[PDB]
RNA sequence: GUGCUCGCUUCGGCAGCACAUAUACUAAAAUUGGAACGAUACAGAGAAGAUUAGCAUCCCCUGCGCAAGGAUG
RNA sequence: UGGUUUCUCUUCAGAUCGCAUAAAUCUUUCGCCUUUUACUAAAGAUUUCCGUGGAGAGGAACAACUCUG
RNA sequence: GGCUAAGAUC
RNA sequence: CUCCGAACGGUAAGAGCCUAGCAUGUAGA
């Protein structure tokens, strides 16, 4: 649908629809900031991951809640709405993730990884079920009922973002600046490069806050935090072989 | 002590038999010298006493609203509710001036239409005089014919409002 | 003229042009053509004042703009 | 009562003139009736049990006798002698001696059904006495 | 222990009440 | 908040027949068991019975393990300060139950004479009960809670009189 | 109750066939317990202050409130 | 080929669906402003209500008058 | 125990 | 020249006594 969805950190979901360039629905309920939001590809709804004490079921073109889905013990930072999934993937920062169902919205299952306070989740529905992510000690997932595949390599940074694309790439954007960039089947880091700052930001600064691939998949494009949204180009090279 | 001298007897032809006369007019008719030395204790017997001791025909007087006797009795008659036998009897009996004219604010109130002019009729023929308390509290006198024209003219008596089911040419197609 | 506005309670609020030497029964009368009541059940009062029926307006030294509380007898 | 329509009604109704003014004399007394004796709907029973013998007359001098003209059937039918809708039910074979129209209603019982006033005394229960509180009789 | 059944209500009230 | 879908009753509240009919109200008849809305229950015990509802709650009613109308227990049938009390359920328990636990009430206008509606009234045309007895003189957290139990005070008195 | 049986078979009726199948917080009730900040009589807002302030981390009333206001730990 | 009506319920309405036209909300603007609601109207899009349009489903009235072909 | 103009402060 | 406004921001603060228009419709023996 045209309608570019934000969420605010002053408690509103304001759904700027882009059909006027204007607030349309501006809905409300939380009780503090929102950390993410998602929206479903079928149910006509938008998951608006709060860090209050829960997330929320929002209605799209309704401007009203539908259930909620309180599961955490802490702020819920990642969100996930597959259509594969029943539940709804919600990150937790009390290092325990959750796949809350939509209709009950009870967590069917909880993780059983993430030491670390759980704050990135990523799906890749090309060939395989949807991963998952944590700042320290990741590991991959499955979307029925969830089942550890394997960890993640020797990233120990504050992960933030974690993008995945249909060709078999795997980025990790964390605060450090390190993007370490690996792959969904191998699992070594194929890349692993660490970006620059801008001139007036300070020396220890950049951080990849999001990232996410292209419409197109083609040039990669990760937002750090020195005020600077980098895009990442394609190169064609053969002398990259890992042991 | 002022909601009904009955518990369930009858209803009037509209609201409850308390509520015929206006809210604003029943609400200082509660509270009122003449009426609590009267609503502590009304029988039937007791109603054709005080009646007949008062000898005046009018409604409220002066700044404040100051009802009348006769529109005191009429609300303690009304709250009794008795029965069209003794209504009747106070309307036919000659002992005085006021109790027939006692007996026909009732008959007019809570009486059926065709009963209202079979009852009023007699009264027309009547050519007595009566004491009327006016608005600024002097008194003017009434004939009885007056008085009985009065209630089947247009609703302006003092604190009455009750119009008939039809007009007397509208009946006169009906009934005699 | 004096515009007195007999303002009661319960949204009835009305403007009433009278002349200074107009009587209080003739201020009733416009005071009803306004209001939608009989002349005859209005009685002003002003903290429990209630006013005669018989004293012109320029005897209570009425100006204009002197609201009056209306009640209904 | 005025007829409320003014357009000069043909031969017949004068033949049926004081018979329906007996009937109509007689609701508008009913409905003249005060509120007391009458439990909770029982002041609607006189309703519609005169209005039961106000269609029971048309029906009987249109179906029975035939003795009333069409045009006069139709001009009595919209001045309000007689509803349409009793006249339809009693068309059927399975209702000729209904109470009233309401108790016909299906959805009118919480339970889905039809009342008492629609059920035969040999088909019922022995040792019952009950009337239909809403049709007005059995 | 609820167990309902997918049998007709008319056919069931007028089997018991005879 | 407070939802139910189905009664917990007893068998003898649920009437004399294999099949009944029941009509739920959801959220209403204000439940005093708990005070709160429960779905009110209503149904018929059978020819001439008193056509009752459900007056307790639906979680209010679970901890007690009590009927839905009559509200004396769930297998036994003694009341709740009987059943506290003490196997001595299975000698105060009876078979069988009794019809004015499903009698309807009495007719007021014929305890005052004026009986207008005559054999088609469905008020039971009888003597009322003594008003002397403790047994007439009970309450709503009286008969729930087993404080100020008059029934199971004589259930226990009666139990030792040979 | 309504219509019909090559029924008994008179046409007085009887028996069968076909349709119609469960309305009713059940009453004209029984009681059960009490609330104006309302009038009246008594005295009449002090004729006197040294911490310097807010923000978020539990509920009644006015109001139609996705405005608002009083009291709050 | 074969039915004039009427009442219930299931979709999409991009036709002045409305040959006429209300209120509320959201994002920007002006005037007063003294706390606020009731305020003034310019732009845009979101609901509610007054209503309606084709096309299958179930009842009632002569559906039989025999309508177009 | 945090944010408020070294919070203004003889 | 004829374009007409409504509410809140308002009457306190209390002592003793006195009288009222209200509401529920139960299971139980």
């Amino acid at each position: 649908s045209p309608y570019l969805f934000s969420c605010g950190e002053d408690k509103q979901v304001k759904c700027w629809d882009l059909e006027y360039n204007k607030v349309i629905r501006h809905y409300h309920g939380h009780l503090s900031a929102v950390y993410g939001l998602d929206l479903h590809p079928t149910i006509d709804v938008l998951v608006t991951c709060s860090r209050d004490s829960t997330a929320r079921i929002w209605d799209v073109r309704t401007k009203a809640s539908v259930h909620t889905l309180s599961g955490h013990t802490n702020a819920v930072a990642t969100v996930r709405c597959q259509a594969a999934e029943p539940q709804i993937i919600t990150g937790s920062h009390d290092t325990t993730i959750r796949l809350w169902d939509l209709v009950a919205g009870k967590t069917r299952v909880t993780l059983t990884n993430h030491k670390k306070s759980v704050r990135a989740v990523v799906l890749h529905p090309r060939h395989y079920t949807f991963a998952s992510g944590s700042p320290d000690n990741i590991k991959q997932w499955k979307f029925p009922d969830g089942s550890f595949i394997q960890n993640l390599s020797g990233h120990n940074a504050i992960i933030n973002t974690l993008t995945v694309n249909s060709d078999g790439v795997l980025v990790s954007g964390a605060d450090n600046g390190t993007m370490h960039l690996w792959d969904w089947r191998t699992g070594y880091n194929f890349q692993r490069v660490h970006a620059a700052v801008q001139p007036g930001s300070l020396d220890s600064e950049s951080g990849i806050f999001a990232c996410a691939f292209d419409q197109s998949e083609s040039r990669l494009l990760t937002a750090e935090a020195d005020k600077t949204i980098k895009v990442y180009r394609e190169d064609d090279t053969a002398t990259e072989e890992t042991h | 002590m002022a909601n009904r001298t009955v518990k369930d007897a009858h209803s009037i032809h509209g609201t409850n038999p308390q509520y015929l006369v206006e809210k604003i007019i029943r609400t200082r008719i509660y509270e009122s010298k003449y009426w609590k030395e009267e609503c502590f204790g009304l029988t039937a017997e007791l109603v054709v006493d005080k009646a007949m001791e008062l000898r005046f025909v009018g409604g409220v007087y002066g700044g404040n609203i100051k009802p009348t006797p006769f529109l005191c009795l009429t609300l303690k008659m009304l709250q009794i509710q008795p029965e069209k036998d003794i209504i009747v009897e106070f309307i036919k009996n000659e002992d005085f001036k006021y109790v027939r004219m006692l007996g026909a604010l009732y008959m007019r109130l809570t009486g059926t239409a065709i009963d209202c002019y079979k009852y009023l009729e007699p009264l027309y023929n009547d050519y007595r005089k009566i004491k009327s308390q006016n608005r600024n509290g002097e008194f003017e006198l009434m004939h009885v014919d007056e008085f009985i024209d009065e209630l089947l003219h247009s609703e302006r008596v003092c604190d009455i409002i009750l119009p008939r089911l039809q007009k007397r040419y509208v009946l006169e197609e009906a009934e005699q | 003229m004096i515009e007195v506005v007999c303002n009661d309670r319960l949204g009835k609020k009305v403007r009433v042009k009278c002349n200074t030497d107009d009587t209080i029964g003739d201020l009733k009368k416009l005071i009803a053509a306004q209001t939608g009541t009989r002349w005859n059940k209005i009685v002003l009062k002003k903290w429990y004042t209630i006013f005669k029926d018989h004293v012109s307006l320029g005897d209570y030294e009425i100006h204009d703009g002197m609201n009056l509380e209306l009640y209904y007898q | 009562k005025v007829k409320r329509s003014r357009k000069a009604p043909p031969d017949g109704w004068e033949l049926i003139e004081p018979t329906l003014d007996e009937l109509d004399q007689k609701m508008r007394e009913a409905e003249t009736e005060p509120h007391e004796g009458k439990r909770k709907v029982e002041s609607l029973w006189p309703i519609f049990r005169i209005h039961h013998q106000k269609t029971r007359y048309i029906f009987d001098l249109f179906y029975k006798r035939k003795a009333i003209s069409r045009e006069l059937y139709e001009y009595c039918i919209k001045e309000g002698y007689a509803d349409k809708n009793l006249i339809a039910k009693w068309k059927k074979q399975g209702y000729e001696n209904l109470c009233c129209l309401r108790c016909i209603q299906t959805r009118d019982t919480n339970f889905g059904t039809n009342c008492i006033c629609r059920v035969p005394k040999s088909k019922l229960e022995v040792g019952r006495i009950i009337e239909c509180t809403h049709c007005g009789c059995r | 222990y609820a167990e309902p059944a997918h049998i007709n209500d008319f056919m069931f009230e007028q089997q018991r009440r005879t | 908040w407070e939802d139910a879908d189905f009664p917990i009753l007893c068998q003898t509240c649920l009437g004399e027949n294999p099949y009944i009919r029941m009509t739920k109200e959801k959220y209403g008849k204000e439940c005093k068991i708990c005070a709160r809305p429960f779905t009110v229950f209503r149904w018929c015990p059978g020819v001439r019975m008193r056509f009752k509802k459900t007056e307790v709650c639906q979680t209010c009613s679970k901890l007690k393990n009590v009927c839905q109308t009559c509200l004396l227990d769930l297998e036994y049938g003694l009341p709740i300060q009987v059943r506290d009390a003490g196997d001595m359920l299975l000698k105060l328990a009876r078979t069988t139950p009794y019809y004015k636990r499903n009698r309807p009430h009495i007719c007021s206008f014929w305890v005052k004479g004026e009986c207008k509606r005559g054999e088609e009234c469905p008020y039971r045309h009888e003597k009322p009960t003594d008003p002397d007895d403790p047994l007439a003189d009970q309450n709503i957290k009286d008969r729930y809670y087993g404080i100020n139990d008059p029934v199971a005070d004589k259930l226990l008195k009666r139990a030792s009189t040979m």
